[PDB]
């Protein structure tokens, strides 16, 4: 039940990075 | 084919840019009955010389404003505007 | 009264499926 | 003779057709540059307007002397400055405003005023009703004289164009006769009238027993009794024995421990030295005798490797263009006003002024506002000069040419500086907010954590506070002011001056000020430089100085003129001045002002919370705005209720300005079309066709109501708080 | 209305016992209280209350001020209309002068 | 690029041609007008959409009209 | 303008004198 | 290539391409090569998407509250225990804040529930964490089913035809009959079979409802007469919720009134109400040009639906506190105030959306000849008269109201509060006699709200009516719904389009709802704190508001963090400051306009192009300043977000310490 | 002076047209002549990573303790990862060839091709990580 | 339609839609709008800030 520490940094940081790089690929 | 001399100037930061040498660049030519100072749309005042003249500007609107609101009042109605492609080929727009 | 690990894990593995369906729907739309 | 509205303009006397005609007539009334092409007529009109405005000032001074002589407790205050308070606005007992008459003290009732009028009157030593009445009548006579002179110098004896351009002669006369002899005459008035009167008043004899300066000038032994050195009736002026004047011409350089003001002898030698220096330095320009310096010969010779032609050609443009002179004078005048505001509170120059907190605060902030407005005016009128009177023929390869050439570099680097200052100055405050909000008080930028000391300012304070008696200032008796450092010298029962400490908060605040100043400068200088022509609009100069836009093309060219840039920069000037005023107010309340305590301490007004509260935005919002408004919000049903009423009205007007700032004129024009249809349905349509106001004047109206609301809000807050605290 | 007249209200009397003056005459506010004693005052705030319901017995509170204002506004509006008709195309054919300067 | 079409109701007063900052408009003969000439727009691709021609037009209602559409580097006045 | 100023002065003086007593 | 659903934007060299492509992602009508059948199919799938998003949102609600909540402890004491919503995990937190965020008897940093979900779940039957977990799992399952169905109904075999969609009357009748009556009947059945027995104190679940006994009649009178047997024994005044004390046997009653303990409506009454709704809808389901223009344009349908939704949302907001329907919710003020404010603002936004999309319909889908001399063309032919009468009523209601406020203000300021202008709210008192106590302040505030409401209606209808054309631009139809201006000619035409009318009306909507919520919150805070004379004697003059509500009650919220310590309201103070900040940051786009910023960006472009170590990196697209409409839109968004955040932070900061 | 052509928006001021500054700029790894793209990326990475280690370990929340240097190394490595991601996503879009300027008469051709940018980023990542770890180990060793 | 006669404008897009105007001159040219009308009121034509208008229309 230590899923907060595993999940929140992941879904925030890596999620935003992946979304931003995917969108950057998308607009060119 | 676009023969003339550049009017005397000291160099300004408002001139052409990187896109001028890649996509498009405009030129204006005219003849002068004397030598006198005039204002350029890129900032500052230049002194055009006798006879022919040739000026390179980034936008057609700049050249037309120079030839309309400045050249007309100097009793000079013989200015031609050219649209100069990056390769070197030129066309006449006036 | 406190949720043990098993129900959390099974809830998560259920939650995977709507993600795949949503991705498929988005791909189908455009 | 003048019942022809619009006569001054070609396109205004034909006949009104729309309300835009009325608004343009109001806007173009005093724009003399458009009514004619001749320069002599323009100069004559400027001369007449100058005389009219001088008459207005004289009328104002006469009214002030009048209303302080008649409806004031000036004499009671003069007898006991620390007991009574200045008073004016004896309001008529009417429907509800009779309550505004506060109890200023000792029975008298009225509104307490904080314009320093009584301090000025005491400085000149006027202690008799006949004196004040004579001064008021003389001021009225002077106003009438200047008004008649304005009539005469334009309708009867109109000067010529060549007369105005005598720049060297103009400077020589206006600097010698107007200025040096004026200062000498004022110093004579001081030494021969004011100093004995102030000495007698400090002796505590009487306010009405002081003899008229008639007997002062007639007698010589009186000042001999008052001043031991004055007994030399045959003064050793030509003997050069000036050391025998050390009784009334001193260099003490401090504060009088009896009245809390500058030493009178210090002011005497000060204005006297200034008069002598002006008289000496006014003999430098060649007027008509071929001896002296001349404009071009000294201005054309200061060239350089970088600046090419140097200042060649600037004399002609400065002598043939009024706008450039107006811009320079306006910028210098505003800087002088800000300098006055800075240097007046540190060295109180009037008796019984340091104790009066309200007057000092009001004068400080008022002259600061004046300085800001005048600086913005200088920038604006410089923009008009650049767009109108610029001549390529006279300016080539000189100063202005190269300025216009590297304007792009100027703007780029200035914008980078603005962004860097904004980040490393305001992100500090936001960062402090987050660190204190997260329960981590050891991470803030403060004295209890990583600290940003203003070391340079501390070094300068240490140098200036201990300069008396050194090689540079051997004859100086003490430090120029106690602000640099000193034991609190409290007169009466309250501190008159103290050491203004410095720290991390003060460093951050001064750097906020620098950020806002460079930003406002960026706005104004971009407007001035690009007012003529830019890449976006090659022919912006031909559009004029005051145009709303250049169509929706080019992606949209809203707010591109220099007038638009000035309108944008006025908001930033307002913001900067407001921040400066808040800084000064809280700093004084928390560190300087207060009441002396018997155990050696000083009871500060705000208990010295500037160190731990002024470093966070919430700290401000709680400890200053929410806390110091208790007095103003509870002023109702008392003598200070007017301040709360104006507080509410000013919030309302500022909220009203958004109605003009946030909207455009197409919707308003359509609504006006519907409304005029409604009026026409009853056949009451006015002959003058109703029209929605133009874009530029709409923006100007929004700006004006905005500034009014904000300034009145701040003014009411300050006055209510500082009057209720006492 | 469901209120009590101000005369019978005790705390209204208490408030009236301490008041400020408007006219230079010392008895300038008290006479305003006896002028206001004909209205009805609630027992919480103790202030005169204006009725908008148009009662027969309380018509003077709101109806007659409305009549006074409507008469005044109609008078000035009709005066403006009469000036406009008498100083326009039917009079001078150039009413622009007649609106910037008036008799 | 922007599109400009001129209605046949203008009087051929020629202010629109001399008000255009990029010389998009030109004057051609046309017997349909009393003056014998009507304005024409052969360089609509060079039009920046500044709407100066619309201001210059005295005819009611606006025999000339400019429609903002797709914007390219020429129509947006980009010098860089 | 001056006629408007004097008219408004007269009417405001009337209002003030009416509220005086 | 992006956006692929266009060609004009695909050839835009500048950065405007990205902004305008994101601007019209859901403008399905304007995509190139689009057909009506494809429009309807994409609309169907996208509605499936929004439904699935709502379902997943509710599932996240349920799962997070079941995992990190304290449902059982709050059930054991629904008065002195604060519900919690989600545990706090922030690395950037400090130790003092971490210790100060442990509240409600939790074991770590947690955030409180301010939406009253605990009471709603308690009323409907939830009694343990397992029920909440099962609900979350079922919601995720149904959301997955919805997503799969959205994908499936797009396949070529299962794609609905346009003729099927064109039966607008048939689908609308099927909706109103089935989707309402059957759903209400099912909810009533759930109530009777589970919730009421659960309230009475006996546990009922999925494994017991088959063999449970809801009523001794055994459904026999449901097909015969003697319906009164269903209410032969209602509950008792001394009945305790969740206990068998005084539990009745009735299931369908009409007693009305409020429960003596939970201070809410009776569950039997609610079941009766939804049953009467269901039967009325079932009965009613089978049974000039406006009713056909409604079925012709999508935007007309959208506007009508949005207007109806906004009106019913305002009704819900009023009733949820006029007639609370959830147990132990009238003793928790904070959630009540939050819900009221929230659905009120939602209703306002919905009404503005109705007006905006109606203007869009007027611009796009309106036809003169097909809608000739109907109820619609009459309004268009007489726009001027209605606009003029709105202007008259607006100024009449505003001038005199503001005069009354400022007159009371100045009269009280001079120390003579006995000569103000007080007008009693006679009609409200009459209706209440034939609720709360109303005085002069309530009268004045209701009138001010009416004034601002007629003003907002004025702007909205003016934009709608002049959307098609006007005197300045007799051809506004050809210029589209949203366009910057028509240049500085003809005296200047800034801010003219109907989109701009929506722009203008948004601020007035914000002001109206702000006044409404200010009034509601101040009166309720005065009541709850046991000081009602404050509102009675301090709301007549505008100065009382500033010194009593705004300054008075923002005293503990503003003390979230101090140089002495940090308390539990620190996050709300941070949100409050962020609220003023985000409101202020919109003024940039509101006031300053594009051209200055475009020149600045050109200067920056020159700076970048002529510096070492940076010419190596060049922009793919040429930077330009944001367009005029973009500036207006972004400024409006920043303004509205700052407004909402500020007021929410103030509401929770002021009400939570009270309770 | 005008700097080649007055009509071009440039100026040959001593700030950037001086001989010493021209030599210093043209000898920098990004502009130096005679090396492959990988060496450029490597040197730039080491330089900027060795820079980046400092402030993270100096002003961090745990700056007092010995874990500060580890935190600084990790943060510098993360920033290098972010910058390398930026380079690899910028190389894909195939931007334009940089042009000669006043300071640099002959700009390098290693930044005009996709493979050149990719190699530069590949070198930069290794350089940054190596610089960060070297700074950490050096700062630990000096303290003994 | 003769020089010196009042007319009512029927053009909807004109600024003077449904107000009376007086004819000033009519010619026999081939243009579609030979009639010219003088209006007492002035239209909106002109850049922002102008205090005039056009009283003539074909
Ligand atoms: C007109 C639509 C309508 C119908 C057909 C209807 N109600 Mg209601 N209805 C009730 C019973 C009812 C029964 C038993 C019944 C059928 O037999 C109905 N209703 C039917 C009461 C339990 C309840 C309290 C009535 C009350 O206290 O008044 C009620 C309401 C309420 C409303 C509203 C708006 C309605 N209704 C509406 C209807 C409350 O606010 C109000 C409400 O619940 O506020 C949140
Ligand atoms: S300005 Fe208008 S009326 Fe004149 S020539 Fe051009 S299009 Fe015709
Ligand atoms: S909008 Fe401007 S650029 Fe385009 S045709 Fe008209 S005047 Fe010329
Ligand atoms: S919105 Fe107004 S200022 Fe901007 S381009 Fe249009 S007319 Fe000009």
């Amino acid at each position: 039940d230590i899923l907060p520490a595993i999940m929140t940094p992941l879904v925030v940081l890596i999620g935003g990075g992946a979304a931003m790089t995917a969108f950057f690929y998308y607009v060119e | 084919t676009l023969t003339g001399q550049t009017p005397l100037f000291g160099g300004s930061t408002g001139g052409l840019l990187s896109s001028a040498e890649t996509e498009e660049k405009y030129a204006i030519t005219w003849t002068s009955p004397k030598q006198q100072v005039f204002e350029m749309p890129t900032g500052g005042a230049a002194v055009m010389n006798e006879g022919e003249n040739l000026l390179y500007l980034a936008r057609k609107e700049q050249c037309l404003a120079l030839g309309l609101r400045q050249l007309r009042t100097k009793k000079i109605m013989d200015y031609k505007i050219y649209r100069v492609l990056p390769d070197g080929s030129n066309t006449l727009l006036h | 009264m406190e949720l043990s690990d098993l129900q959390i894990v099974i809830a998560l593995v259920v939650a995977l499926l709507p993600a795949l369906l949503a991705l498929n729907l988005g791909s189908a739309l455009s | 003779v003048a019942g022809k509205p619009g006569h001054f303009n070609k396109s205004l006397s034909k006949g009104p057709q729309t309300t835009t005609w009325i608004w343009n007539l109001h806007a173009l009334a005093h724009d003399f540059d458009t009514q004619t092409n001749d320069l002599e007529e323009i100069s004559r009109k400027i001369f007449s307007a100058h005389f009219g405005h001088l008459s207005i000032i004289f009328v104002w001074i006469s009214g002030m002397i009048f209303h302080a002589a008649r409806f004031s407790n000036y004499y009671a205050w003069l007898a006991d400055p620390l007991g009574n308070k200045p008073s004016a606005h004896v309001v008529w007992p009417i429907v509800g405003q009779d309550i505004l008459n506060a109890d200023v003290g000792n029975g008298f009732r009225g509104v307490q005023i904080t314009s320093g009028l009584f301090h000025i009157l005491r400085g000149a030593g006027m202690t008799d009703p006949g004196e004040l009445y004579s001064a008021a009548i003389g001021a009225l006579v002077a106003a009438v004289v200047m008004m008649y002179a304005g009539y005469y110098h334009y309708h009867k004896k109109a000067p010529k164009l060549e007369w105005f351009q005598n720049a060297e002669s103009t400077m020589t006369h206006h600097l010698i006769v107007l200025l040096g002899l004026g200062n000498l005459a004022w110093t004579g008035h001081l030494i021969h009238v004011s100093l004995p009167v102030n000495k007698l008043l400090d002796s505590g004899v009487a306010p009405q027993d002081i003899p008229i300066p008639h007997e002062f000038l007639f007698d010589n032994g009186f000042m001999a009794d008052l001043y031991p050195s004055f007994a030399q009736g045959l003064m050793p002026y030509f003997t050069l024995n000036w050391g025998a004047y050390s009784d009334f011409l001193t260099f003490k350089g401090g504060l009088d421990p009896t009245t809390g003001g500058l030493w009178m002898t210090d002011i005497a030698h000060h204005h006297l030295a200034l008069a002598v220096m002006y008289i000496i330095a006014g003999h430098m320009y060649r007027t008509n005798w071929g001896i002296g310096h001349s404009m071009k010969e000294i201005m054309e010779s200061h060239k350089g490797p970088f600046t090419g032609e140097g200042h060649k050609g600037l004399y002609e443009v400065l002598t043939t263009s009024w706008h450039a002179q107006l811009a320079i004078n306006l910028a210098t005048w505003g800087s002088f006003s800000i300098i006055v505001a800075h240097h007046m509170y540190a060295m109180p120059p009037y008796p019984y002024l340091a104790t009066d907190y309200g007057t000092q605060l009001n004068l400080f902030v008022h002259h600061m506002w004046i300085g800001g407005f005048l600086i913005v005016g200088g920038a604006a009128h410089a923009a008009i000069f650049m767009v109108r009177d610029y001549d390529p023929a006279v300016n080539q390869n000189n100063v202005l040419d190269r300025m216009l050439r590297h304007r792009d570099t100027i703007i780029s680097h200035l914008n980078w500086v603005c962004i860097f200052l904004g980040f490393h100055s305001f992100g500090l405050y936001i960062h402090n907010d987050n660190m204190r909000s997260l329960g981590r008080p050891q991470d803030m930028f403060s004295d209890t954590a990583i600290q940003l000391q203003p070391i340079f300012s501390q070094w300068v304070q240490n140098l200036q506070a201990n300069v008396a008696g050194t090689i540079r200032a051997p004859l100086a008796e003490g430090a120029s002011s106690l602000a640099w450092g000193g034991d609190p010298l409290f007169v009466g029962g309250k501190v008159a001056m103290q050491h203004v400490s410095l720290g991390t908060a003060d460093f951050m605040i001064h750097h906020i000020h620098a950020f806002q100043i460079h930003v406002t400068v960026l706005i104004l200088i971009k407007g001035v430089l690009y007012a003529r022509s830019s890449r976006l609009i090659p022919d912006k100069a031909n559009l004029g100085f005051r145009f709303p836009c250049d169509g929706p093309g080019r992606g949209g060219t809203c707010q591109s003129s220099g007038w638009d840039h000035i309108f944008l920069g006025l908001f930033w000037m307002y913001n900067c001045i407001s921040i400066v005023n808040f800084h000064f107010f809280w700093k004084m309340q928390s560190d300087v002002w207060g009441a002396a305590n018997a155990n050696g301490g000083v009871n500060y007004l705000t208990a010295g919370n500037w160190a731990q509260s002024s470093i966070t935005i919430n700290g401000w919002l709680r400890d200053f705005l929410w806390a110091q408004s208790v007095q103003v919000i509870n002023s109702y049903g008392s003598a200070l209720s007017a301040y709360g009423i104006l507080f509410l009205g000013a919030h309302f007007i500022w909220a009203f300005s958004l109605m003009f700032l946030f909207s455009g004129r197409g919707y308003w024009q359509e609504l006006i079309e519907s409304i005029v249809w409604a009026h026409s349905k009853l056949k009451i349509a006015p002959a003058i066709q109703p029209r929605a106001m133009s874009i530029t004047q709409g923006r100007a109206v929004g700006l004006g109501h905005y500034l009014l609301g904000g300034i009145v809000t701040s003014w009411s807050f300050y006055l209510a708080r500082i009057l209720a605290l006492g | 209305g469901g209120l009590v007249p101000c005369s019978e209200s005790p705390k209204f009397q208490e408030r009236a016992a301490k008041a400020r003056n408007t006219t230079a005459d010392p008895n300038s506010g008290q006479k305003r209280f006896e002028m206001y004693s004909s209205a009805l005052c609630g027992p919480e705030d103790g202030l005169p209350r204006i009725i908008a319901g148009g009662p027969m017995r309380r018509a003077g509170d709101f109806l007659i001020p409305g009549l006074f204002f409507i008469y005044i506004a109609g008078g000035i509006g009709n005066s403006s209309r009469n000036y406009q008709i008498a100083n326009r195309k039917k009079n001078a054919k150039n009413p622009a002068m007649g609106e910037i300067i008036i008799d | 690029s922007h599109t400009v079409k001129i209605y046949d109701t203008c009087i051929g007063c020629t202010q629109c041609v001399r008000a255009c900052p990029t010389d998009v408009l030109e004057m051609v003969p046309w017997d349909g007008c009393k003056a014998g000439q009507i304005a024409s727009s052969p360089r609509t691709e060079d039009c920046v959409g500044c709407k100066r021609c619309e201001t210059a037009c005295p005819t009611d209602f606006l025999s000339i009209r400019v429609y903002l559409g797709a914007e390219t580097t020429r129509s947006m006045g980009l010098a860089y | 303008a001056p006629v408007i100023a004097l008219v408004f002065f007269t009417l405001t003086a009337g209002f003030l004198v009416e509220l005086n007593r | 290539k992006f956006p692929s659903f266009s060609q004009d934007l695909a050839q835009d060299p500048t950065t405007r391409r990205i902004w305008y492509g994101i601007a019209t992602v859901h403008d399905f009508e304007t995509h190139d090569g689009m057909t009506e059948e494809n429009l309807y199919q994409k609309i169907f799938a996208t509605h499936f998407g929004h439904l699935s998003i709502i379902f997943l949102w509710s599932a996240g609600h349920l799962f997070h509250v079941a995992w990190q909540g304290n449902f059982e402890q709050w059930i054991q004491d629904p008065l002195t225990i604060r519900p919690i919503a989600h545990a706090i995990w922030d690395p950037h937190l400090g130790d003092a804040a971490t210790q100060a965020f442990t509240q409600a008897g939790a074991s770590g940093p947690v955030d409180l529930c301010y939406s009253g979900l605990y009471q709603w779940w308690y009323t409907i039957g939830m009694r343990t964490n397992g029920d909440l977990y099962i609900g979350s799992v079922f919601l995720m399952i149904v959301a997955a089913v919805m997503l799969f169905a959205g994908w499936l109904h797009l396949q070529p075999k299962f794609r609905p035809s346009l003729a099927w969609f064109r039966d607008a009357e048939s689908q609308m009748n099927h909706h109103l009959a089935v989707l309402f009556g059957a759903s209400s009947l099912g909810w009533t059945g759930h109530l009777i079979h589970v919730a009421i027995p659960e309230a009475r104190g006996q546990h009922v679940g999925w494994d017991n409802f088959l063999s449970t006994m809801p009523h001794p009649a055994g459904l026999a009178p449901f097909f015969t007469g003697r319906w009164g047997v269903y209410a032969q024994n209602p509950d008792t005044a001394g009945h305790i919720f969740g206990t068998s004390e005084g539990a009745g046997t009735a299931i369908i009653t009409f007693i009305g009134g409020f429960h003596p303990q939970t201070e809410a409506l009776w569950l039997t009454d609610i079941a009766h109400h939804h049953l009467a709704i269901a039967v009325m809808y079932i009965i009613a389901g089978h049974m000039k040009g406006l009713y056909d223009t409604y079925n012709e344009s999508l935007h007309f349908q959208l506007g009508f639906h949005l207007a109806a939704l906004g009106v019913i949302t305002s009704v819900v907001a009023q009733h949820m506190y006029s007639l609370p329907s959830y147990a132990f919710i009238s003793q928790d003020h904070v959630t009540q105030a939050a819900l009221y404010t929230h659905h009120q603002y939602i209703a306002g936004i919905l009404a503005i959306g109705a007006f905006a999309h109606g203007g869009i319909f007027f611009v796009r889908d309106y036809d003169p000849e097909r809608n000739k001399n109907n109820v619609l063309a009459r309004a268009l032919e007489h726009k001027e008269a209605i606009i003029s009468h709105l202007s008259w009523v607006s100024m009449f209601s505003g001038f005199h109201t503001l005069g009354v406020y400022v007159h009371n203000d100045t009269v009280v300021a001079f120390g003579t509060p006995e000569k103000q202008i007080l007008v009693e709210p006679i009609f409200a008192q009459w209706i209440q006699a034939a609720f709360m106590s109303q005085g002069p302040g309530d009268f004045l505030v209701h009138h001010g709200i009416a004034f601002s409401l007629h003003v907002t209606v004025l702007i909205c209808v003016k934009g709608c009516l002049d959307a098609r054309g006007s005197k300045l631009m007799p051809d506004k139809k050809d210029f589209g719904y949203s366009f910057p201006c028509d240049g500085p000619g003809r005296g200047g035409t800034c801010d003219i389009s109907a989109w701009d009318s929506f722009y203008l009306a948004f601020f007035w909507m914000l002001n109206t709802i702000g006044w409404i919520v200010f009034y509601f919150n101040w009166k309720h805070l005065a009541i709850w704190s046991g000081n009602e004379a404050q509102f009675n004697t301090n709301s007549t003059y505008l100065m009382g508001w500033l010194r009593d509500y705004l300054w008075g009650y923002s005293a503990q919220l503003i003390n979230g963090y101090t140089p002495f310590g940090v308390n539990s309201l620190s996050v709300w103070a941070w949100i409050f400051l962020l609220g003023h900040l985000c409101w202020a940051t919109g003024f940039l786009f509101l006031i300053s306009w594009r051209g200055y910023w475009q020149e600045l960006i050109e200067t920056l472009v020159w700076a970048h192009q002529r510096t070492p170590l940076a010419n190596l990196v060049t922009w793919k697209d040429k930077p330009v300043a944001l367009s005029i409409v973009q500036g207006r839109l972004v400024g409006l968004v920043h303004f509205a977000v700052g407004y909402y955040v500020t007021y929410a932070a103030f509401v929770i900061g002021a009400t939570a310490p009270l309770g | 002076k005008h700097g080649g052509d007055p009509l071009v928006g440039d100026l040959a001021t001593p700030v950037n047209s001086s001989g010493i500054v021209k030599a210093w700029i043209n000898n920098l790894p990004a502009y130096r002549k005679g090396m492959s793209a990988n060496a450029r990326g490597l040197e730039i990475g080491m330089a900027h990573g060795y820079y980046l280690y400092g402030p993270f370990a100096t002003s961090g929340p745990i700056r007092g303790t010995t874990m500060s240097l580890v935190s600084g190394v990790l943060s510098a490595s993360a920033v290098v990862i972010v910058l390398s991601v930026a380079i690899q996503i910028y190389s894909s879009v195939s931007s334009a060839k940089p042009l000669p300027s006043v300071t640099t008469a002959d700009p390098g051709s290693d930044f005009g091709t996709k493979e050149g940018w990719s190699a530069v980023g590949s070198g930069f990542l290794i350089g940054g990580c190596g610089g960060a770890v070297i700074a950490g180990v050096l700062s630990y060793a000096i303290a003994a | 339609v003769q020089r010196g006669s009042k007319v009512r404008i029927l053009r909807p897009e004109s600024y003077w839609f449904r107000e009376i105007g007086t004819v000033a001159s009519v010619d026999q040219s081939g243009i579609k709008y030979p009639v010219i009308v003088r209006f007492d009121t002035c239209n909106y034509n002109g850049i922002s800030g102008t205090a005039a208008g056009i009283n003539t229309n074909n």
